[PDB]
RNA sequence: GGUGAAAUUCUUGGAUUUAUUGAAGACUAACUACUGCGAAAGCAUUUGCCAAGGACGUUUUCAUUAAUCAAGAACGAAAGUUAGGGGAUCGAAGAUGAUCAGAUACCGUCGUAGUCUUAACCAUAAACUAUGCCGACUAGGGAUCGGGUGGUGUUUUUCUUAUGACCCACUCGGCACCUUACGAGAAAUCAAAGUCUUUGGGUUCUGGGGGGAGUAUGGUCGCAAGGCUGAAACUUAAAGGAAUUG
């Protein structure tokens, strides 16, 4: 509920008892119940098994992957993202990795993450229509919605706000070091406007 | 004002093993600097060079030979075979007007895991007793000419542990073999293999590379 | 004169009369 | 401008619109029919030595070999000193090349 | 007697090397441009400049300890002109002038086996 | 044949625009039409939130899409992992 | 090909179609070559595989779903196996396929 | 770097250059021609499936089932439009250096859309051989691409082989050329632009001095851009084709 991602869940074995542990995967799209899945270093290259970075060749695909190791995941983990490996090195463990973001990253070669895409994709392709869609979206996951316009409230409640005229009178380009209370618009902005085909 | 040139030392590079001069030049590297080994820097590079200078005559001057570096002996650093390839100006040549050339390409491994790509080029022959002036081959006869240059490459290859290979692609015998099996579709002439790159290797096996040099 | 200034006289032509005819 | 040619751009005959390619000296896109096709063969070394390399080299024989540059012409490039010259009206129809 | 490096030669329009380095092609020992001696632009790519270049060049060898070399001359290439420029075979004289040895020679020029778009337009340079 | 054109979409009557409807209706298709199974081989129908699919008669479950099963850009990924598993 | 062949043994020949007729056939020692399709379940696949080998008979697998393997027998159904008793003017018994 | 000469340049805390690799999206060079295939537009790395197709060979088969076609349909370069994916190179808009009396033009450095593809659209080009299809008959000449014939011909050589690959002559179909006009034409030129005042083989389409004008108006078709259809008032004695002198 409130999430773009169907999960799955997968049972495993205790090796030092009698017993069965489950635990709450995010499914890439591929996944199906009645399915068997490979988890560990010496686990083979297939769709949904759980490699670490170190035994894995470049230009492959993954999801849901770990920041440190024993992280349990962060990176990686909403509706149609996936992680690329770009590079390797062999003194200093330590994997080259690109985020979906556009901003490259160096993660240890132990880390682990999950194969193939995150499964729910093209979720935002298809437009909202009515407020009532919208209204439901946030009802189950915070209370952010029916946003007021700054300018239009009163001097009192936001700076934005006052005047004969709705305007904002001066920069709405502030600086990173301001505080709590004037930080109301784009803060520390290198450019404004709008930008053409290259982000 | 550092000078770093005259703080470098200087190596022997040797040939494995199938050539018949078994020394090739003198390169050079940097001193190694504490806790930073000139081994690391050695190991990995590639020196291509001419065959007729591991030979001799000039039939073999026609090719180049790459020599992968692996290990370090007092100086005398090791290699391995790791392509071969024809140069620039020596198949432009043969590329004439009012002639079919034809190709073929092979994918294949040895019984030790090394996968190789290799190429084979080869060009429509003019007949004696000629009033025509091409000698273009029709696509049927073509692409059964493309059929056998394959089989006998996959022949070859698969068979030969790489460096038992070398010593027959040499004194070119896989040559021959294409000219007198295809000779009943089409006469045919030069007849080349051009490339034979290697993409995959097994483990280094540095002591299986000193079994060579002896 | 050319086909393609001539053919841009239909510019405001039509959505001059637009204008005139929706009223 | 009635008919000049009557093969005009050339080769283009029981066939549709052909591929294009690019010159050398303009970078312009014209027919590779209507293309002027010269093939400048060049000795790697430049003749008005020769001798001075091989004298100090090692190794006897020395292949000593050529570059292979096959070039292309759009027409009116080629009218700066390339394989054309105008030609009179009746001398347009000698298909039989120059010298040789 | 002898210790082989390699000399190579970027026959371009508007520039000249000259780039001596080992035969494995990492560590180099010289790299005297055209450009860098004769300083008025439009002289950087003239036989002037190719025969400075090249006596620096054979200077730095001599005294390190190298005899002679495999030349292996480049042009512009990829999409761009495919013929070498002025100062192209007047390097080639002044390292034999000079007494440094030679052996094998080739143009090794990256010819496209068939290539990406090239600069101008459809129409091309219109001077 | 009632409607010219509106198709599905005329349910919303008059409102949010042509531009809009025309780009719910391709997205409307998909999701409510149905799919043809892998293991089972029958065809009929399915869908249950987006992601989730579906079971015709057999009882199994896969994680596809929001508004379709096969993602054009997870089946390019489908043959990217089977080309570098080959070594 | 194997969906040239199996035209042939449907006119002038015997053969029958599903699980149990399969089985029904097996038991009594009939069946000559049995044809597998690829998306049927591997729990049965490796069933008809122990059936076969108690027997002796030769197992082909069909490359191809069972949508499609319908469609090469000349029906408009889909099957999952194909056994083959007689094949009169066909020549799949013969041949390894 | 880049120019005819330049420059905003890009960078030095080796950019350019050298060597090892890796990822991404393109186009398929040289071989490539008075050659092939397709109804056209158009199509060029390898292998495997999938169905179609022309010509040739035939003491097979049915026995006029055919030709050309208003209405009405099928495909249809490039640009362009929506919506997804991709996004390396070149690149309308646009920035930005010079030249220039001005230059928002040609020259240069970058550069959004577009270029590639998946579902829809659009239906136009010098879509040009500026030559509508089907059928006869008239003049010589060699080449070439596909079959089919015969030659104790030449080679391949594993011995005769037997295929193949070459040669000599012949034959149907196809892309084209050369030389002559006895014919035709206003002439340039044409073996069809010939068999027309000695005018008649069958049939579809378009045109009637130049402009206004492929505009007005009304239909009809497209999300749009625009297509298809398509006038007149009124103006004027020339507009034009091919060739000869200067
Ligand atoms: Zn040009």
């Amino acid at each position: 509920a409130g999430r773009g991602a169907p999960l799955a869940k997968v049972v495993f074995r205790d090796p030092y008892k009698y017993k069965l542990r489950e635990e709450t995967f995010i499914a890439n799209e591929g996944l199906h119940t009645g399915q068997f899945i490979y988890a560990g270093k010496k686990a083979s290259l297939n769709v949904g098994n759980v490699l670490p970075l170190g035994s894995v060749p470049e230009g492959t695909i993954i999801s849901n992957v770990e920041e440190r190791p024993g992280d349990r995941g962060a990176l990686a983990r909403a509706s149609g993202n996936y992680v690329i490996v770009i590079g390797h090195n062999p003194e200093d463990n330590k994997t080259r990795v690109r985020l979906p973001s556009g901003a490259k990253k160096i993660i240890s070669s132990d880390a682990r993450g999950v194969i193939g895409v995150v499964a729910g994709g093209g979720r935002i392709d298809k437009p909202l229509l009515k407020a009532g869609r919208a209204f439901h979206k946030y009802r189950v996951k915070r209370n952010s919605w029916p946003k007021t316009r700054g300018v239009a409230m009163n001097p009192v409640d936001h700076p934005h706000g006052g005047g004969n005229h709705q305007h904002i009178g001066k920069a709405s380009t502030i600086s990173r070091g301001a505080v709590s209370g004037q930080k109301a618009g784009l803060i520390a902005a290198r450019r404004t406007g709008l930008l053409r085909g290259s982000q | 004002v550092v000078d770093p040139f005259t703080r470098k030392e200087w190596y022997d590079i040797k040939a494995p093993s199938t050539f018949e001069n078994r020394n090739v030049g003198k390169t050079l590297v940097n001193k190694s600097v504490g806790l930073k080994n000139a081994s690391d820097s050695l190991k990995g590079r590639v020196v291509e060079v001419c065959l007729a200078d591991l030979q001799g005559s000039e039939d073999h001057s026609f090719r180049k030979v790459k020599l992968r570096v692996d290990e370090v002996q007092g100086k005398n650093l090791l290699t391995n075979f790791h392509g071969m390839d024809f140069t620039t100006d020596k198949l432009r040549s043969m590329v004439r007007k009012w002639q079919t050339l034809i190709e073929a390409n092979v994918t294949v491994k040895t019984s030790d895991d090394y996968v190789l790509r290799i190429f084979a080029i080869a060009f429509t022959r003019k007949q004696a007793n000629q009033v025509k002036r091409t000698s273009y081959a029709q696509s049927s006869h073509i692409r059964q000419i493309r059929k056998v240059i394959s089989e006998i490459l996959t022949r070859e290859v698969q068979n030969s542990t790489l460096a038992q290979l070398t010593s027959k692609l040499i004194p070119e015998v896989i040559n021959k073999e294409i000219e007198n099996a295809t000779k009943d579709i089409f006469p045919l002439q030069n007849v080349h293999i051009r490339k034979v790159k290697l993409l995959k290797q097994p483990k280094f096996d540095l002591g299986s590379l000193l079994s060579l040099h002896g | 004169m050319r086909a393609k200034w001539r053919k841009k006289r239909t510019r405001r032509l039509k959505r001059k009369r637009r204008k005139v005819r929706a009223r | 401008m009635p008919k000049k040619r009557a093969s005009n751009g050339r080769n283009k005959k029981g066939r549709g619109h052909v591929k294009p390619v690019r010159c050398v000296n303009c970078s312009r896109s014209v027919p590779k029919d209507k293309a002027i096709k010269r093939m400048a063969i060049r000795n790697i070394v430049e003749a008005a030595a020769i001798r001075d390399l091989s004298e100090a080299s090692v190794y006897a024989e020395y292949a000593l070999p050529k570059t292979y540059n096959k070039l292309h012409y759009c027409i009116s490039c080629a009218i700066h000193a390339r394989i054309v010259r105008v030609r009179s009206r009746t001398d347009r129809r000698i298909r039989a090349p120059p010298q040789r | 007697s002898q210790v082989f490096g390699v000399a190579r030669i970027f026959a371009s329009f508007n520039d000249t090397f000259v780039h001596v380095t080992d035969l494995s092609g990492r560590e180099t020992i010289a790299r005297v441009t055209g450009g860098m001696k004769v300083k008025a632009d439009r002289d950087e790519s003239s036989p002037y400049a190719a025969m400075l270049a090249a006596q620096d060049v054979a200077a730095k060898c001599k005294e390190v300890g190298i005899t002679a070399v495999h030349i292996k001359i480049r042009a512009t290439g990829g999409t761009r002109s495919k013929t070498p420029g002025p100062g192209g075979q007047a390097a080639l004289r002044a390292l034999a002038r000079s007494g440094l040895r030679i052996g094998r020679i080739e143009d090794v020029t990256p010819v496209p086996s068939d290539s990406t778009r090239k600069k101008g337009g459809r129409r091309g340079r219109r001077l | 044949k009632r409607t010219k054109k509106v198709g599905i979409t005329g349910k919303y009557g008059v409102r949010y625009g042509s531009s809009l409807r025309r780009q719910v209706k391709k997205l409307e298709v998909q999701q409510h039409a149905t799919y043809n199974c892998s293991f089972c081989g029958k065809t009929c129908v399915k869908r249950g939130a987006a992601g989730v699919w579906s079971c015709s008669s057999c009882n199994r479950t896969i994680a596809g899409g929001a508004y379709t099963l096969s993602t054009a850009a997870a089946a390019t990924v489908r043959s990217t992992i089977r080309r570098l598993r080959d070594m | 090909n194997i969906n040239q062949k199996l035209a042939l043994v449907v006119k002038s020949g015997k053969y029958s179609l599903g699980y149990k007729s399969t089985v029904k056939s097996l038991r009594q020692g009939k069946a000559k070559l049995i044809i597998i399709a690829a998306n049927t379940p591997v729990l049965r696949k490796s069933e008809l595989e122990y059936y076969a080998m108690l027997s002796k008979t030769k197992v082909y697998y069909f490359q191809g779903g069972n949508n499609e393997l319908g469609t090469a027998v000349g029906k408009l159904f889909r099957v999952g196996v194909v056994t083959i008793l007689d094949a009169g003017d066909s020549d799949i018994l013969t041949a390894l396929a």
